[PDB]
RNA sequence: GCCUCGUUAGUACUAUGGUUGGAGACAACAUGGGAAUCCGGGGUGCUGUAGGC
RNA sequence: UCUAGUGGGCCAUUUUUGGUAAGCAGAACUGGCGAUGCGGGAUGAACCGAACGUGAGGUUAAGGUGCCGGAAUGUACGCUCAUCAGACACCAGAAAAGGUGUUAGUUCGAACUAGCCCUGAAAAUGGAUGGCGCUUAAGCGUACUACCCAUACCUCACCGUCUGGGUUAAGAAGCUCAGACGAGUAGGCAGGCGUGGAGGUUUGUGACGAAGCCUUGGGCGUGAGCCUGGGUCGAACAGCCUCUAGUG
RNA sequence: GUACGUGAAAUUGCUGAAAGGGAAGCAUUGGAAAUCAGUCUUAUAGGUCAGCAUCAGUUUUCGGGGGCGGAAAAAGAAUAAGGGAAGGUGGCUGUUUAUAGCCCUUGUUGUAAUACGUCCACUGGGGACUGAGGACUGCGGCUUGCCAAGGAUGCUGACAUAAUGGU
């Protein structure tokens, strides 16, 4: 339900910064309001700029230029966990940027048990050549010549009257 | 156990400041305190005449009585469920002007000051003060000012 | 549920005299009419006083309605005056002017000195024919808190008020927290 | 006989007149918003809209286990019970006082079929300390005649736009006693609404949450 | 034995309702003499309204 | 040495919240308030009445 | 203004003292229990939600939807194989260190860092994720819709209280309109029900059956209680206004 | 019938009725059996239970048309250009549209559409509960009468029954 959001912001106008910095983010939400949320926690703790203090100027959702295109999207995420000291980068392939957050998101939970408090997202890349992707996963789904047999077929109407098939 | 005593857990209350031990200035006899006046009592440690009790310290009140050399004050008490008049002789080095009376007499004088011009132009003039009003709609320019993205910093082991 | 302060607050009034008088219960029903019917701010305090039990209604006095009367600054000298309540005599006043009282109750002392006088004494009905609106009357009150239980009421330490003794004298509530040779005085 | 409604009948025209005036207003600034933000975007700089001065709360827990502070505040807003609404000025004094309240109301930024609905099914005046329901024009006129609302889009458009007279407008409304929302809560409904619970600020959101309410 | 866990919830049932405040203080709790004074400069300020007030 | 401004720092700490994490210790997050030393820049009295040169 | 009861408290959050520890002793702020049901936590005085007049309909909280059990054997992506796995806060308890367990990550094949599982781990009637059972879960983490239902909220009907507006054309101690509200121990107050006797009253009931008694009969009231049909019986008894008390 | 007026409850025997797998009793809801009354019977109007219609109040559930907003959605299509490399097609493991294509940039069709957000005092259905009040007053709409406008009526049938209801 995420949506990829672009918002930039200031701390207020004051005498001793007449032209205060405009500051831009690009942050993922699933409504404005935890975006607006979310960049004022990063301004917080980098800018020393508080919502008290500060205001949105900008609020923009970007939506996906090429979403029909597939495409391979490298992250790299701050993991907080019992330590509290790691770094991650990780490689989605997806059609879409907030798809790869997503899945990223849902991917942290199940295997590093983290959630989204936990989780902040450092930066999302698209890469588009294959000889840099790293990982193994992703190059195997870069295989020209790729072709699986479809898995879990699994196919109300209780008591069905003949064994079923499950094959092909 | 507890001791009673009228300077109980003053140690802190009644010390002088620091770097400010020593001769107390002298502005504070050359004030004039008048019935109605609002005072604020701050507990001088040096004078151990006419100190009031530690309950008074920090306390605001209006001056009923003035005498040679101390000040009559009235200060309200909460005592179990109700609210009690208490009469504090509390020498002048004790006491002081407050501020916030001296603000408000300020404000008055403004107030009938524009509603004098306010009644030769024959305008209403407003006079009310309202809470901050929420922020009004303005522009913001680019101009030089081109917005710089940020990211979140990786994590760093500097101790 | 609902957050509410307080749950069916009864108001402090009455509304009907506790006597069982059928002619209080009449006077009631007339200036019941004449209050709910008319803008009379009058009509609704005599509603009010007629309510009214017995210690709120003090006796008044021909002496305390003359000199309510005869006021140099006050021209209220020939208004009927108006007492929900009995109007007693006062012998110390040896002469009685002219007055023209209305009153619920007056004493046989009382009413053969206003009429010996020349004035008249009314009924609270007579009234309501002469004045239902209650204009050019002075309604006035008796002293309420002349009563003897207002000399007890309140009292403590350095209250001033009477204390409940069972004997007035020497040997009687005198001593300890009475004067100050003995122990302390309260 | 007829003297009364002929006056009746200029006096309903005069209500038409004034609330297309109001509703020419709303599409005014509506138009100018929109037309500001274009322009804006199309020179490269930016344009912020107006800090909304109208917040509606809704109070969501109920009269159990809450601090001595928060329950005077809430008696103070009126939010006597769960469900409760209630349309406020946002000003720097009520923007601390809810910051207090913040676990226990939900409030957010009204638009104008939120407050047009609210006022027309679920709208009842304070009319001698009683609660009577907005039916007619003649109820406002006993109540709110005085301050130059006659009908009930007067009322609409004070309460909408702001007017001087809201605080007596305001209090004249009786709090909105809304329903349970169709659809349920969130899973928590207790947290805050940036943690995916419902209490808080809730910005626009407060309208997706009225409609669901009436 | 001791605490004082409901006395303040016991204290604000009926309120922590303030003395009634009255137009004149007594000339009590004053300078005595300050308060005699007062009684002169008052006493002639009635007769000096009475005065007025019949030659008027 | 002292007095101010900035750095420290939205750091330390703290009010409110969760059927949050964790065995605990404690930690993160949501809505608010928000320091101190170190360090660096600037400053080394101003002023009232009466007079004298 | 007059007076009752109370003057044994206890639990939870956060702060904290004495203590090896404690379902330990002692405090501070707030909320609860005592005095309080109801939905959820299998169950429980204070946990979570919500506070209660009698009902109809709708919608929700906390919690849940494999069966017991009302409600998806739902959707998406993963992790886990446990020779006595795991399963939802309070809470019914576990550690350092480990693993030729596995899935990932970080840095120069190697060291690591992280999740799940296992080892560490060790009791006495047979036995407890609540039970059955569950393994591309009906386990664990995260997201997403649909659905289930409290005495809570919403509309409505009725009951009572309180509050306000009318009523000289209506046992005016009457009539009429409107809104809000409804927990309760100790305690307070109001209005009623029932028992024995007294004054008044009812052209009162009664041997053609009073009172009393029994009753798978009937009616009235929120209730205390009242009325009545049938049977039994045999000499007295009741309604209304007031008085009184050895009155339940 | 002297074991004598009335003759209660505890407890007991007989008869009839029903229930009973390691308690019983109790509350809610209805079935079954038993039992019973009101009501009507009458004086156009009225008894019991039903079905539909048109309304009103409350709510639920599907659908349509339209306006506005965003990068005046992002994309995409068709059609013109430039550039690009591949996970390399035809041509011979290697190359740059050929006997497949893809990507990037720009124009035209385009003021494109759809989705999402939002509003309509725009609209079409399906279901359920409720009918308080009782001449007239009002606020409205229509055109004086009418009306969905200050709380349900209309048209019918069955049974007049132990049907509904009570115990």
């Amino acid at each position: 339900a995420l949506k990829e959001y672009q918002v930039v912001g200031r701390k207020v106008p004051t005498e001793h910064e007449p032209v205060p910095k405009l500051f831009r983010m690009r942050l993922f939400a699933p409504n404005e309001s935890v975006a607006k949320s979310r960049y004022w926690y990063f301004l917080k703790m980098i800018n020393k700029v508080k919502k008290a203090t500060g205001e949105i100027v900008a609020i923009n959702e970007i939506s996906e230029p090429k979403p029909l295109k597939a495409k391979v999207f490298g992250i790299w995420i701050r993991y907080d966990s019992r330590s509290g000291t790691h770094n991650m980068y990780k490689e989605f392939r997806d059609t879409t940027r907030v798809g790869a957050v997503e899945a990223m998101y849902a991917d942290m939970a199940a295997r590093h048990r983290a959630r989204f408090r936990s989780i902040r997202i450092l930066k999302v890349v698209e890469v588009e050549k294959k000889e840099d992707v790293r990982r193994n996963y992703v190059k195997q789904l870069l295989n020209p010549h790729l072709k699986f047999p479809l898995p879990h077929r699994r196919t109300k109407k209780v008591f069905a009257p003949h064994r079923p098939s499950t094959f092909y | 156990p507890h001791s009673y005593g009228i300077r109980a857990r003053t140690r802190y209350t009644f010390q002088r400041g620091f770097r400010e031990h020593g001769q107390i200035r002298l502005s504070t006899y050359l004030k004039t305190y008048k019935v109605g006046d609002i005072v604020d009592i701050k507990v001088n440690g040096a004078v151990q005449k006419g100190m009031p009790h530690k309950y008074y310290h920090g306390k605001t009140g209006v001056v009923y009585n003035v005498t040679q050399s101390s000040v009559g004050v009235l200060i309200y008490k909460v005592v179990g469920n109700r609210y009690m008049e208490k009469r504090v002789n509390v020498r002048i080095e004790h006491v002081k002007h407050s501020k916030c009376r001296q603000d408000f007499l300020d404000r008055v004088k403004a107030n009938e000051a524009k509603r004098k011009e306010a009644k030769a132009q024959g305008k209403t003039v407003q006079l009310r003060r309202q809470p901050a009003p929420p922020a009004k709609a303005h522009f913001v320019s680019t101009e030089n000012n081109e917005p710089v993205t940020l990211h979140p910093v990786a994590y760093d082991t500097t101790i | 549920g609902i957050d509410i302060e307080r749950h069916h607050v009864k108001k402090s009034q009455r509304s009907k005299p506790a006597s069982e008088n059928v002619y209080l219960k009449l006077l009631v029903k007339l200036y019941r009419f004449l209050a709910r019917r008319t803008d009379s701010r009058f009509n609704k305090a005599i509603l009010k006083r007629l309510f009214q039990s017995k210690t709120n209604r003090p006796p008044i006095s021909i002496s305390k309605i003359a000199a309510l009367t005869s006021r140099k600054s006050a021209s209220s000298q020939n208004k009927t005056t108006v007492v929900v309540g009995t109007v007693t005599d006062d012998e110390r006043m040896l002469t009685v002017p002219k007055l023209s009282i209305a009153a619920l109750r007056f004493t046989k002392s009382a009413r053969a000195r206003i009429l010996k006088a020349g004035g008249e004494v009314l009924t609270l009905d007579q009234l309501a024919l002469r004045a239902p609106t209650g204009s050019n009357t002075v309604l006035v009150r008796g002293k309420k808190h002349a009563r003897e239980a207002y000399r007890h009421f309140g009292f403590g330490p350095h209250k001033h008020k009477a204390p409940y003794v069972r004997s007035e004298g020497r040997k009687f509530e005198r001593a300890r927290g009475r004067r100050k040779s003995r122990a302390f005085k309260v | 006989a007829a003297e009364k409604k002929s006056a009746r009948q200029k006096k309903r025209e005069l209500i038409a007149k004034r609330a297309e005036a109001y509703e020419a207003e709303y599409r005014a600034a509506e138009r100018e918003q929109i037309e500001l933000a274009r322009k804006a975007r199309a020179e490269g700089n930016y344009f912020v809209p107006h800090e909304p001065k109208l917040i509606f709360v809704v109070r969501i827990r109920g009269i159990n286990n809450i601090p001595p502070k928060a329950r005077k505040i809430m008696q103070l807003l009126r939010l006597l019970q769960i469900n409760n609404g209630i349309f406020v000025k946002f000003n720097k004094a009520i923007k601390e006082m809810l910051q207090v309240v913040e676990p226990y109301v939900t409030y957010g930024i009204p638009n104008h079929k939120t407050v047009r609905e609210l006022i027309y099914k679920r709208g009842f005046g304070k009319v001698n300390k009683q609660r009577i329901p907005l039916s007619d024009n003649a109820i406002i006129e006993a109540a709110l005649g005085k301050y130059s609302i006659l009908s009930v889009e007067d009322l609409i458009h004070e309460i909408y736009t702001v007017g001087p007279n809201f605080k007596q407008a305001a209090n004249f409304l009786w709090p909105f006693k809304l329903s349970s929302p169709l659809g349920g809560w969130r899973e928590r409904k207790f947290k805050h609404f940036i943690e995916g619970g419902d209490a808080g600020k809730r910005d626009e959101h407060i309208n997706g949450l009225v409609q669901k309410m009436l | 034995n001791h605490t004082n866990h409901n006395q303040n919830k016991k204290a604000h049932r009926n309120g922590i309702k303030r003395p009634q405040k009255h137009r004149y203080d007594s000339l009590k709790y004053r300078d005595a003499k300050f308060r005699r004074n007062q009684k002169f400069a008052n006493r002639g300020t009635v007769e000096a309204i009475r005065q007025a007030k019949a030659s008027a």
